[PDB]
């Protein structure tokens, strides 16, 4: 155990470092969320090309090529649906997390709005209590008072 | 390879939710509710520390008795009145 | 680059869609009041 | 005089064009209300010292 007043300043400074780190970590997550969204659109574009490609594929009458193109896209269709649902769950979840950060930041500064005040009241008493040992009351005539310890000397 | 990146697409998200709770839980130990008045809250542990020194310094040098303050006002009563009463008699 | 885009956004949140929706609402009369008055300024 | 020929369309573009400048003028107008009073207070300090 150390002096409690020192504990507050050290502990509070540690939290401020923690809070900004939370800001950074969320930033990366919202980026991959964006990157996955872009990657999803690209895949369907290729599958879109195959479907459009299949439209004119058999214009010569070669209906066989149509099945291969359509069978080809179903692999991409499954992947697109897999990511589409996966981006429905994550989209709502982070927005809830963003609420937490906005909540802490607003409240955090409130604590710092007070910490400087308590450090003042504390030092007034400590310094004031330091008085009673050197002088106190002139009529004390006791050992504790420094003057009396000098007066007898 | 196709599946591997899927896991990494999520790991950054979980690390965020975890740190929000940990930091938030760290709050209840320093301040919590202002009316907690408990040891756990850091402010209360500081609030009593000041009150202790207040009375401790008081015992080492006891304050004046209420009779002293009651009489001290009694003495001050005539000090103003004597001047105030004399003030009317100083200009009249 | 995308990381810094959102990171800077949180540090200074953008205006709410209601603000933009109303901001266009206010601008609606600004042009209309001048445009409506323009017909009444030359007639 | 833009639409005196009857081309009312040009009027909106010109009016829409100025609103960009109107916003800037108001932004500076208010900004020069706060600073105008503040320095005059500072000038008092120098004359005092
Ligand atoms: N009006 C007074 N107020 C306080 N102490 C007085 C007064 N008159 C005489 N004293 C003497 O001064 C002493 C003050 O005690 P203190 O110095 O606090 O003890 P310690 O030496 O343990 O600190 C008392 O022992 C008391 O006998
Ligand atoms: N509205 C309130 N919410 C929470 N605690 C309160 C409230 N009002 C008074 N208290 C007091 O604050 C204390 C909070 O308890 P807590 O500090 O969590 O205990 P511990 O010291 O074991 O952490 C309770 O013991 C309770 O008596």
């Amino acid at each position: 155990q150390e002096a409690p007043e020192d504990l507050l300043e050290r502990l509070l400074g540690e939290m401020e470092l923690e809070l900004i780190e939370l800001r950074r970590a969320l930033a990366q997550t919202i980026a991959t969320f964006k990157s996955t969204e872009r990657q999803r659109d690209a895949q369907q574009l290729i599958a879109q090309r195959w479907y459009e490609k299949a439209q004119a594929a058999l214009d010569r009458g070669n209906e066989q090529l149509a099945r291969e193109a359509l069978g080809q896209r179903q692999s991409y269709q499954s992947h697109t649906e897999a990511l589409g649902k996966s981006l429905g769950e994550q989209r709502a979840l982070v927005e809830q997390v963003r609420g937490q950060l906005q909540k802490l930041e607003r409240k955090y500064l409130e604590l710092k709005s007070q910490k400087n005040l308590y450090l003042a009241r504390l030092k007034s008493a400590i310094a004031a209590q330091k008085i009673e040992e050197i002088a106190g009351n002139l009529d004390n005539a006791s050992a504790s008072s420094l003057f009396e310890r000098i007066e007898t000397k | 390879e196709r599946k591997y990146l899927e896991l990494k697409s999520q790991k950054n998200l979980y690390l965020a939710r975890l740190k929000s709770a940990i930091a938030a839980q760290k709050i209840e130990e320093i301040a919590g509710n202002l009316d907690n008045a408990s040891a756990s809250s850091l402010f209360e542990r500081i609030e009593t520390k000041i009150l202790e020194l207040e009375a401790e310094r008081e015992l080492l040098n006891p304050p004046p008795s209420p009779l002293d303050k009651k009489f001290e006002q009694w003495e001050e009563q005539q000090a103003v009145e004597a001047t105030l009463a004399a003030m009317k008699a100083r200009r009249s």
